[PDB]
């Protein structure tokens, strides 16, 4: 059966941009420590320059209803539209949130998107909207569909903004499509999964494949 | 295939592009025009059926 | 269209406010509205130019 | 016309904001629409004018 | 169906709104049973 | 007239299952189920049809 997007799932938040007659896909990434402010990774060339994918993935942590989420506030589930997802960042732990600062100087009503530590309050919440009227309000979300994301904090657009030289992502109100696309959904237990890190141990004879210590005349 | 239920993605034989719909022109919605040229691409849309 | 737009928005201001407060039921609808279609904020207000 | 336009905006939009009472007892939906009409107006320009 | 689902989404939404209070009082009740009859008659419509 | 030909009575059809898509049929091709057909330009356009 056709599939679906549940929640603890790990996915990418992918758009795409035309750039010199070129369709070109980016991923949404963040560093978390240090710079919590989102930018876009392209995933086009991956054939020639592999692309930084291990912070480009987001868990999907939770997804209520706007009704629910409002009395959360006051106090393996399957994605609908209209529902309020939280994404969770897989590298830093933080959350995808609407930061109440901005950057940009060509939108003046734009507001940056970014990383924040904790899951409190509202800005960290982001409502999945059908990109077309081949899906509605109440659907299931499905794997490789268009959405709007829109957040709850704001009623702003996750948006893409290309007015600049350079692509980048921020929060206004003009729309662009994302793909949820996924990475991994569940893992068999004690089954390698690729996108993971680990040690390649020399059969069983504790002997590790490494490179050489920092500062070493072989340059690493 | 059958009327109705069956939902067809309609291809180029000697190309092999797929028949979508090209990205909705900029002040054509604005003056208020809601149809959407249609072209062959590549790839196309998850919509195409 | 500056002067159609005031009448449109003087419309608006009579629903939203009623014996000088403001109705939250309607108020939030309107803002939500004007929103999403960023049009109704004039060219002076649009985010880009 | 253009002044007019753009002052029956801002009417709106002060009429639209939430009550006193609302923001003191602290309302989540009052709070998100102040922060929406403080984004969408900045304070330096209403003192400009 | 579909007409069902759009119901059974109002329902969840109302019992969410009311989920934190205490008591339900004598108009959202009133307003529940109304809801609860036209899901009954969806159920027996489906059923026959 | 007087002098016989040869003809070949070759088959396009004989039955169809109810409801099942077969050549040589006139229909039209509608967006997914959106209420949108594939069309060409109204009689006299610009475009040539």
């Amino acid at each position: 059966e056709v599939q679906f997007l549940r929640t603890d799932d790990e996915v990418v938040l992918q758009c795409s941009a035309t750039v010199l007659k070129e369709q070109l896909k980016l991923c949404l990434a963040a560093e978390g420590f240090g710079n919590r402010l989102c930018f876009l990774e392209p995933t086009s060339n991956a054939q020639n320059v592999p692309p930084d994918l291990a912070i480009c993935c987001f868990i999907l942590e939770q997804s209520l209803s706007v009704r629910a989420l409002q009395e959360m506030l006051a106090n393996h589930r399957t994605l609908l539209y209209g529902h309020a997802i939280l994404l969770r960042h897989a590298h830093s732990r933080m959350y995808l949130s609407c930061l109440t600062t901005s950057r940009s100087m060509t939108d003046k009503l734009a507001f940056d998107v970014g990383l924040q530590e904790d899951a409190t309050g509202e800005a960290c919440w982001w409502t999945m909207h059908p990109a077309s009227k081949q899906r509605s309000e109440g659907e299931k979300v499905r794997v490789g569909d268009d959405l709007i994301l829109v957040s709850v904090s704001s009623e702003r657009y996750l948006h893409l903004s290309t007015a600049s030289g350079e692509l980048q992502v921020d929060a206004s109100f003009m729309q662009t499509l994302w793909n949820m696309n996924p990475i991994c959904s569940g893992c068999e237990e004690g089954f390698v999964t690729g996108g993971h890190v680990l040690r390649l141990f020399h059969g069983h004879m504790d002997e590790c494949l490494t490179i050489s210590p920092s500062d070493s005349d072989d340059q690493r | 295939i059958k009327y109705g239920e069956s939902l067809c993605f309609v291809q180029h034989v000697a190309s092999g592009l797929w028949l979508t719909y090209a990205a909705p022109d900029p002040k054509a919605l604005r003056l208020g025009v809601l149809k959407k040229k249609a072209m062959l691409h590549q790839e196309g849309h998850m919509d195409d059926a | 269209n500056p002067c159609g737009g005031e009448r449109y928005l003087d419309f608006l201001r009579f629903a939203v406010f009623v014996n000088g407060e403001s109705v939250e039921e309607n108020a939030n609808v309107v803002v939500r509205l004007l929103i999403r279609k960023p049009e109704c904020f004039g060219p002076a207000l649009r985010g880009e130019g | 016309a253009i002044m007019s336009f753009y002052a029956a905006l801002i009417d709106l939009l002060g009429r639209c904001a939430p009550e006193t009472h609302l923001i003191q007892a602290g309302k989540g939906e009052a709070l998100r629409i102040r922060a929406i009409l403080r984004s969408l107006v900045p304070l330096d320009d209403l003192v400009g004018i | 169906v579909d007409y069902l689902l759009r119901l059974q989404e109002s329902i969840s939404d109302f019992y969410w709104y009311y989920s934190g209070k205490d008591v339900i009082e004598e108009q959202g009740k009133r307003n529940f049973s109304k809801a609860m009859s036209v899901a009954k008659q969806v159920f027996n419509s489906l059923t026959e």
